[PDB]
């Protein structure tokens, strides 16, 4: 329906698709494909761009900050996020302490060459640091000007409620968003838990990896194609999930959904992206592409969403069968 | 959790309210419309001294009293509003002495 | 709205006080001289336990009780000070049992 | 009566007339007329100068910041305001979010070449952004030094009371002023609503467009004069309000008030400006002029105010007949 | 007794004498006498130096900031104060608003060439500005780093209690000191009012003009000596207070106190300075001198204080007779 | 057990040994031994480095800041502390006032050439300054960015509870640590008092001088060796504690503990360091060395700790006999 929607109940207006960053930027794909990938995504209305400080050991940000410096886009028209967690080998360089949030955002604001990011994310929950230190540290970088909002990522629905009860007590700022994984085979958290937080306290949801790193892309039925994600080093954990019997059963479940894709005049990635956007409790979907012909067919999946009637939803549920108990 | 009965702050644990998971305060979808996300509390605009005996019902584990100041037509509405159930409504009955009428054969 | 009766915080909705748009608390030009723009509340320096039955008069929709501790010469002044009207003053009458004298023919 | 009065109940002392800025500055009139218009207004005791960031697409501020840089006036003797709302084509460049208030005031503090404005105004209410985000954002730019006070504009009397109940709760700063339209044909809001807020919470009133963009100026009886406001492009909405039967009925009501102007030794703009200043609930009136001979006759309308007796007020009410129900 | 005492109940340690600044610095005396006056006062243990922004129309600070720049004293060993009130002809340049405290301290931190003063004083109470604006403005300049403490001057004992009840409510900083006039003929406020505030809330007292601008100095019995304070322009109000019958009655009361001065091996200024220091409710006395031979005899009045027994106090009370009703 | 542990309940992860700084750095040992002493301690996993501003009259920091500038270590991998108390001869240059914490940390951030220290310590309690001023001053330097945490040193267990009841009232930051002396002959405070604060409010313990300045090092049985600590000037108070009968009785108690050292394949300093680390209520031990062969045998005392069984603890208690009454 709406293209530009609010991030939860905050004032940030994000595009419903957002170009992410992983192994592609600074790693797998080159630097000229990266500048090509951003200019044909920014021109199609997408303003939300993600990164972190663990991607490519701090090289995914230098290839992202060089594009915006060269292309000359206004900073007021973009939304740049950044996650903080593992960015060092030392002991005092990974965590959600006050020393790492203030230093990690300051060092990742020179690789991006900016002056502030829009949202700064806590990449995973820290059990050693108390919750009062992480809420006080994220409010300090907002008030110094280094960010505008903050949000959690991979936190449970109890630790988001715990980092809100602290912020409403010490007069600090609560989080505005949450990054939770969401596709057709991991739909537990964003369907039964996060829609209750959106009505209670008003956090959003910014789902990541909607194609399960290319598993739902349908390229993994006959084996491993060359120059794919699983054919790179460090991704044996991905390849052992599709070579196993559990992944091939999902590949057996992808054959019937292939038939529902061609019925609606689309392909299977264009269904799986627009399947995530069928709700109102999801505020944006973080995409990912390796070349230009992958991306422009993914942005085209907005028009698939008005074709997504209640009948096609109700029988996709029959093929998957992993509807969570509500 | 913090409950704000028209200005009086009652503050109890969550596992105390989860002892009775069918009432108003026990069901996280029925009490969710009384939330107040600016102060992180639940705000009911009800009678003040009648809630001191509603909260003790959860804490003690089932007993129902009646405070001396609140009359019977007032306290019979708070049990009806907080949806304590007929088990708790009939436990309020013989505490006041009035036994219900027996079913005729 | 927040009402601060000499230290005790009573906090009710605005549409509850607008049910009786002729009293002290219902008229936005009569209660405006009791405002406190530093704490965003109305401050009355009156008797503390007598306001628990004044606020219940607005919430229930017309009933008048009398709390047990406050005597009759005290509670008859708070109805005179909050300007509840003779309709509410005569409803306080037969609640205490004392019926007014009938007009002679 | 008093020339320099307080802005509501704050500590800011403003002149009761203030030179505004619209289509004139940077648009209609030239740049040499603009520097002439400010030096003969600053010398007559007026210190309050208004602008915004939507006027002339961000060119009304460059012609205002160049005058104060050239003329060499002390910054401590002026009061410069600025409104924030529409200043971009993008989606994340218009609103009252935290991202636009902090960026929009920072970009409009380089076109003005200053270091801080005195009041920063919210130009119209935003329904998407919650009230806690706009009060927290306006308190952030005050504490960083970029402003001194803040106020609302075109907000209702409920959303000013809502942006005060938040500020007194989270220990933030409430607004000090409100810009509401006020002339003889729009006198509803500033007469029955804003005098109740001045006694309750202490906001002021800074009325804008007192001549209704030249309608009360009496130049629009025989038609459209050349080089007028209605004769410019983008002002068909003004011209269709005076060519309609509703505006000509106001022109029929301006013929009798023309007779009351010459009785008191003044013209009809000098009556209409001093008619607004007859209260104490109005703290300043924002003027507007196109040339020097328009302005010096408007500043002269201070002395008309001690001639404004209760008899002339009571029969001006009879000619207009739009006295609001109190 | 003790030389370096606390300023009230704060942590600032001030010398019990402090060299002030008025008509002498930048006005009456030259610039070479001024540098001579500071180096022979700083070497005798005095660290507290006063100024303001109305003295010599902003020239008493340029002659004070040039000495510390030239002499090379460490900033951590001094205590420099500054008062804010009248420092401009305009309307928005005098007051205790938020616009004048932030601008007036910033402009008076370039004439002093420092980065922060120690105490910033409110020179007289403002009736137009509300108390919440002046406490919020003085807390803003402390948190920005431009000052360290703040205090009032010429405020009554009710407006110091009102600027404390606000600061303990909105979580701001209360004042730490108060400048009240104190000599043998004005001893009302510092004896019956300010010792109650020192026990209740903990403010100090920093008395000014202990010789009543040279009246108690004994030079004004036979008339006006040349090159005195009364012989300068703008001081007719002083001269009409000593030529009047009221001042000559004080001169009649100075003849007997002249006899008590020579009994204790001192002169009459050395008695009047040490008469003020006889309490514990007074934390410092702000001196004033015109040449070197005036000053070194005034700093010597510390040793007069252990000679001040209860008998000499009890009969000085008999000569003056203005003991306030306790 | 664990090498890198949390500092109390905060998020700071410190090594259980930390190289301190006293008479050695900048004083006794040279500058080339100092750079040698840090590089062979940083390479063994120790990141916690201590200093203060009274050591060598402000020269222990210039020799510490020059090493990190030259060696090129990342600031995010270190933990640098600093204590504030006596750093001047003047009266307003020693204390825990707001004027000395803000100035003393700013001047000690140029001798270290850093931009922020990790913990800033209050070196001893100040009785003149109230507790509300010291908690407000330490929260001001944290929020300005000049530090990350703060802690107390030599404060009693009541003044740490008093500087926590203030911080939880005015919405400030409480301390996270406490430096208390701890060895075999001073074990009162860290064993019966500070383990109660770790469970109540969550402060840590960072013990200093574990060898009692070389007394437990066993070099002081036959007299004073040359080039020792007691053989330097200004350390007569140390030499009179080992020449007295009380210290020789401790030397009589060191002869039996010499026998327990060789039984476990270690020397007596390697026992005394690992004796302190036997608890969980102690978060780090601040070492001290004069040359390289002293230090590398002290870092080796980690492996002595798993040999420290309950039997060797229970009979070391029999030799000392100073077990505090629990
Ligand atoms: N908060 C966290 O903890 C966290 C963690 C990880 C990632 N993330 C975010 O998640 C975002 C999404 O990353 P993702 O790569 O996992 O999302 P994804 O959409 O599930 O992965 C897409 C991958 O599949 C391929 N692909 C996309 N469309 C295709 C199409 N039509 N046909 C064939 N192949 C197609 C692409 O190249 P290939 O064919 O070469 O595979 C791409 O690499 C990342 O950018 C990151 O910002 C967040
Ligand atoms: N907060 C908001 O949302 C908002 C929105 C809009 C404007 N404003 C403020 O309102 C302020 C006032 O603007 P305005 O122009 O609408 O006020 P105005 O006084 O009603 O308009 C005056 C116009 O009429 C003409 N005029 C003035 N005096 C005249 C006289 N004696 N004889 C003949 N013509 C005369 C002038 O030139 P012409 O003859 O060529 O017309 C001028 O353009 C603006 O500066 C702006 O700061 C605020
Ligand atoms: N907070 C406020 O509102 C406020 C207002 C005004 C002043 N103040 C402060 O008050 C401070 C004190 O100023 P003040 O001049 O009025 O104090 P003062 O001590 O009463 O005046 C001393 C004057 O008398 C003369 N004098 C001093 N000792 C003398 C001696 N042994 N023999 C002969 N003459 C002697 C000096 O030169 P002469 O002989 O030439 O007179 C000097 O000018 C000022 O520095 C200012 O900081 C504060
Ligand atoms: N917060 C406070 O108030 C405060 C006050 C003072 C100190 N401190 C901290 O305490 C820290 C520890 O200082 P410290 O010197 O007193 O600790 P220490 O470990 O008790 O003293 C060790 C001294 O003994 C010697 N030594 C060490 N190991 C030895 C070994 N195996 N064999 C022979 N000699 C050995 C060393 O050289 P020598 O043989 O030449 O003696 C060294 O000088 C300081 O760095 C400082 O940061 C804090």
């Amino acid at each position: 329906l709406q293209f530009y929607r609010n991030l939860g109940k905050s004032g940030l207006r994000v595009s419903c698709l957002g170009l992410g960053t992983w192994v592609t930027f600074g790693g797998q794909i080159t630097d000229e494909m990266a500048e090509q990938l951003m200019t044909l995504a920014y021109d199609n209305g997408i303003n939300l761009f993600d990164t972190a400080e663990v991607y490519a050991a701090g090289k995914a940000e230098v290839v992202l900050g060089n594009i915006i410096k060269k292309k000359g886009w206004r900073r007021s028209s973009l939304v740049i996020t950044t996650k903080i967690f593992w960015g060092g080998k030392a002991e005092t360089e990974r965590g959600l302490s006050r020393k790492h949030i203030i230093e990690g955002l300051k060092a990742s604001l020179e690789r991006l060459q900016l002056e502030y990011v829009d949202v700064v994310f806590a990449n995973r929950p820290d059990p050693n640091t108390p919750m009062e230190e992480t809420v006080r540290a994220m409010t300090h970088v907002i008030n110094q000007g280094m960010a505008m909002y903050w949000g959690t990522s991979r936190w449970s629905s109890m630790e988001i409620m715990e980092a809100y009860s602290v912020a409403r007590q010490f007069n600090l700022t609560p989080p505005i968003c949450e990054q939770a994984e969401y596709h057709m085979f991991q739909r537990e958290k964003v369907e039964v838990q996060l829609p209750e937080l959106f009505h209670k306290i008003g956090v959003g949801a910014m789902t990541w990896s909607p194609l399960a790193c290319g598993i739902v892309s349908g390229k993994y039925d006959s084996g491993i194609p060359p120059y794919s994600r699983a054919s790179l080093k460090g991704y044996q954990w991905l390849k052992d999930k599709i070579l196993s019997e559990e992944g091939r059963r999902q590949q057996a479940k992808l054959k019937e959904l292939q038939a529902i894709a061609e019925r609606l005049g689309c392909t299977l990635p264009q269904l799986a992206i627009a399947w995530c956007l069928r709700n109102e409790g999801v505020s944006s979907v973080l995409l990912g592409a390796s070349n230009a012909d992958q991306l422009m067919e993914n942005i085209g999946a907005i028009q698939v969403l008005p074709k997504l009637s209640s009948s096609i939803i109700h029988e996709i549920d029959s093929i998957l069968g992993n509807k969570p108990y509500s | 959790v913090v409950i704000n009965i028209s200005g009086l702050r009652f503050e109890t644990q969550l596992k105390t309210l989860c002892q009775f998971p069918e009432t108003l305060l026990g069901d996280p979808k029925r009490r969710m419309r009384y939330f107040d996300p600016l102060r992180n509390e639940y705000f009911f605009d009800r009678n003040r001294p009648s809630f001191d005996a509603i909260l003790y019902y959860y804490q003690s584990g089932g007993r129902i009293r009646r405070p001396v100041n609140v009359p019977i037509d007032i306290f019979s509405e708070e049990i009806r509003f907080y949806q304590l159930g007929e088990e708790a409504m009939e436990k309020f009955r013989e505490d006041e002495g009035f036994l219900r009428e027996e079913e005729r054969p």
